[PDB]
């Protein structure tokens, strides 16, 4: 019975780890996109100058 | 009010019109870049939560 | 190919070009808003999951 509990907890932990890793990857991508947007603003401002 | 002087002035006015249109286009680009940067910032904050 | 008709046609073409630029601006706003809705629906799907 205790082993069954541990098995369920292990599966839950694996799923949670997968979810957190995916979310972190998406967060990194989004931050990179934001930095690209800021660089775009600077480039555009030079062009308008 | 010579032919050459006024022709040059008119051509310069047309080219100024073109450059002004391009400038407004870049201004629009900057506007949307700023808005998207704001969007990404708040999205990233939520993602961190 | 008469004076009045061609003058009117020239004015028509000029107004066409200005209207075309305004339409371009509206189209770009529509593009940005469409992508906003795309991201929002993606997020809504994630949250439903």
């Amino acid at each position: 019975k205790k082993i069954e509990n541990t098995k369920s907890l292990s599966s839950e932990i694996n799923s949670l780890q997968k979810k957190w890793d995916h979310k972190n990857s998406q967060y990194n991508r989004l931050w990179q996109e934001r930095e690209q947007s800021q660089n775009q603003i600077r480039q555009h401002e030079s062009g308008m100058e | 009010l010579t032919k050459e002087v006024l022709g040059q002035a008119l051509i310069s006015a047309k080219n100024y019109r073109d450059q002004l249109y391009s400038f407004k286009d870049l201004f629009q680009k900057c506007l949307f870049a700023r808005k998207r940067i704001e969007d990404l910032t708040h999205r990233l904050f939520e993602m961190e939560t």
